[PDB]
């Protein structure tokens, strides 16, 4: 992390599409280096379809500039995640900040 | 406020500490400014240039 | 033009400036030294500034 | 060998010195000719410049020597 | 001898191979 | 003449970092001995760092194993800082097997006769699925200094070996009031290690290296 | 054979190279060569880097 | 394997005079150049036993700033001129020498009386000058075995800065050097010059001996 920042790291990191941010909040159900499975809270759930959220993290792919764009999970198992909170820290990101 | 935060730790308020020289062990006159600066690594790598 | 092109530039000029200065009180003020060599082996042993 | 100030001031041109040393080293390298200065693990060029330094080679001496070896060449040829 | 040689200097592992082939050529065993 | 230092006392204040004390030292020799020992200790002390790793299911370090949430590079980095001690041999092949949900730590490694891990709570990785299993071999080795991978069997992941165990040597020179002869110094050497090399052993080997390299021109 | 030897970088080529690098100036040149002193000859000293 | 360092292989001992020697040592393990060189420098400069003048007394002066006729130079000059006197002594802890003279031109060290087994290594060192016939001096100088450099301040009676250590100038360098393939090893280069009491290489041997002896509760 920066350790002397300006409070704009969080917004910059979340406002690009790099980090896998939660669409409907819930409770984490299964974490892994290759995917995350989030159990949606029933209140937010649609009337049917018994949905859960699956997030397929990207693993070691080439960028345009020949760099490695991966995504590390940043939540433990059983961890409640609310709507709009990051899960995967893309390159140069740290807990959803911007670590250059 | 920077000084206040420096006091809240235990560090000297002027910002400058007194350093010793590794190769000779003697002390530097003129107290020197240490601290933690955020360094980047730019993508102009010497091995892509040679 | 005539000016030399080996002007010592920034760190070296600071070293020479700081070295060859004078301050109105320091360790070993006023003594007499037999020569430059004695000056070096005083400064290198902490007995004078 | 670091500077060639002496070798310059004894052949006072600095453009003639290049040709003189070049010719002497040509001799010292492909033709079978021997150094005149003690050799201290140096490439032929620096030997040539050191020769010029202590004042025992220049254009005049070189033309004299090559004409001398030519003379003895035909002296042996007629034998 | 048009084998794709590693150009000079570039090193390191081989993390991924991908083969696309057009409809009409029999896929080879690694394909 | 000159007095001679002796290791008067050791204050093993914690499990890692100690504070030996050398005394008495004639006027001014504290600085000389102190800096020499600091350079020698930080520069070259025999070490026991991991050197190679083999995990069953992975081919290259740039992939991921199903069940364990760390990328294999994270596992290699976590292993790199593992503080392991050996007694007799040069190299040795530890093994570590585990399954079920929980933090796979260093205490899991199959106990061997001569190897003794000194930091059990060093968490290596996390397992987060019931039918998930991790199983690896860790090739501890001996050496000195730092040796990157490039300077030195498709499965065998490599790691860079950083051998020296001493992390931070500080020292102080203070007046000693003993023997009725004032103006006599005392060198307090504080040293923080990863927790493998015993302090007195470290200072003994440092003095040995200094003297053994010094004798090369006691007769020139 | 010599080409294969240098391409494999045996232990002898380094001392050979240090011999053929002895008194052989090399011209260093920076990109916008503005005046006469932007090209200069130098004695090589082999470096690891 | 983990205890086989590189033993240095001394290149030479170049000489510039009887009291000026450039020593070299290559190759040492990376970084040992500074440890060895700096330890030697500290020992040679700070603590190396020797004997030298500490205090002179001249009959015709009562105070440091007192002048004197006949002589060509003031008291500061002659005091600073007695420092360079490269006296050598024997097992006696200290001893008082004396010089009395009244002659034209120079006043060298060769005229100091040999009341003892003390020895000089620069017999012609110029102590002072006496232009006039009546210009006469008579003084006594105390030489005591010492182990460093004690200035006047932190020591009828005239005090000279004692400089016991034989070394006038020690300074070293650490050039880069290689073996067959190893990246970077050090080449230590010492440039010693003494007063004359002992030739340089003997002083280096003495320094290595002091340090090795000091380090003999651990090996």
């Amino acid at each position: 992390k920066p350790l002397v920042g300006t409070g704009m790291e969080r917004a910059v990191a979340v406002d690009s599409g790099v980090t896998a941010v939660a669409k409907r909040g819930g409770v984490v159900q299964y974490v892994d280096a290759s995917r995350i499975v989030i159990k949606v809270n029933e209140d937010e759930m649609y009337p049917g379809e018994a949905g859960i959220d699956i997030y397929n993290l990207t693993k070691y792919t080439r960028s345009n500039q020949n760099t490695c764009i991966n995504q590390m999970p940043c939540v433990s198992l059983g961890e409640p995640v609310e709507r709009g909170d990051v899960l995967a820290d893309g390159p140069s990101t740290d807990l959803g900040e911007l670590a250059l | 406020e920077i000084k206040e935060l420096l006091k809240l730790g235990d560090l000297p308020t002027s910002g400058q500490i007194r350093l010793y020289d590794g190769r000779t062990g003697e002390q530097f006159e003129r107290p020197v400014t240490v601290g933690y600066m955020y360094m980047l690594k730019l993508n102009h790598l010497v091995d892509d240039k040679m | 033009n005539g000016e030399p092109i080996i002007v010592p530039s920034q760190d070296v000029v600071l070293g020479l400036y700081y070295m060859t200065r004078d301050c109105v009180n320091a360790k070993g003020e006023g003594m007499v030294l037999t020569g430059p060599k004695e000056a070096e082996r005083l400064y290198r042993s902490g007995l004078a500034s | 060998r670091v500077t060639v100030q002496d070798a310059v001031e004894k052949i006072g041109n600095r453009f003639d010195l290049v040709l003189v040393a070049a010719r002497r080293a040509r001799q010292m390298q492909v033709g079978g000719k021997d150094p005149l200065v003690p050799e201290e693990n140096d490439k032929t060029t620096v030997i040539a410049l050191r020769e010029i330094e202590e004042g025992l080679i220049n254009n005049q001496i070189l033309d004299v020597r090559e004409r001398q070896e030519q003379q003895e060449q035909e002296a042996a040829e007629l034998q | 001898d048009s084998s794709l040689r590693v150009p000079n200097g570039v090193s390191g592992t081989v993390i991924d191979v991908q083969v696309f082939t057009r409809d009409g050529v029999e896929k080879d065993k690694r394909a | 003449e000159f007095l001679k230092p002796r290791l008067v006392d050791i204050e093993q204040v914690s499990s890692t970092h100690a504070k030996v004390t050398l005394e008495p030292l004639e006027r001014g020799f504290g600085h000389t001995l102190g800096n020499a020992l600091r350079r020698i200790l930080l520069s070259s002390m025999p070490g026991c760092a991991v050197t190679e790793v083999e995990i069953d299911g992975v081919l290259h370090e740039y992939s991921t194993k199903e069940g364990v949430q760390e990328d294999i590079l994270e596992i290699l980095l976590n292993l790199k800082g593992l503080a392991v001690r050996v007694q007799g041999k040069d190299e040795v092949i530890l093994t570590l097997n585990k399954s079920g949900i929980g933090p796979v730590t260093a205490a899991d490694i199959t106990h061997d006769g001569d190897v003794e891990i000194v930091k059990p709570q060093h968490v290596i990785c996390h397992l987060t699925d019931e039918n998930a299993s991790i199983s690896m071999r860790i090739k501890v080795q001996r050496g000195r200094g730092y040796v990157p991978a490039s300077t030195r069997p498709i499965g065998r992941l490599l790691v860079d070996a950083c051998y020296s165990p001493v992390e931070r040597i500080a020292y102080n020179v203070e007046a000693a009031r003993v023997e009725q002869r004032t103006d006599l110094d005392k060198l307090v050497i504080e040293m923080e290690t990863n927790g493998t090399i015993d302090p007195e052993e470290a200072i003994r080997r440092a003095a040995t290296i200094l003297a053994e390299q010094l004798e090369a021109f006691v007769d020139l | 054979a010599a080409k294969k030897m240098v391409e494999r970088e045996e232990a002898v080529v380094w001392d050979i190279l240090d011999e053929v690098i002895r008194e052989h100036p090399v011209l260093l040149n920076r990109a916008p060569t503005l005046h006469r002193l932007g090209i200069q000859a130098f004695e090589p000293v082999l470096i690891e880097g």
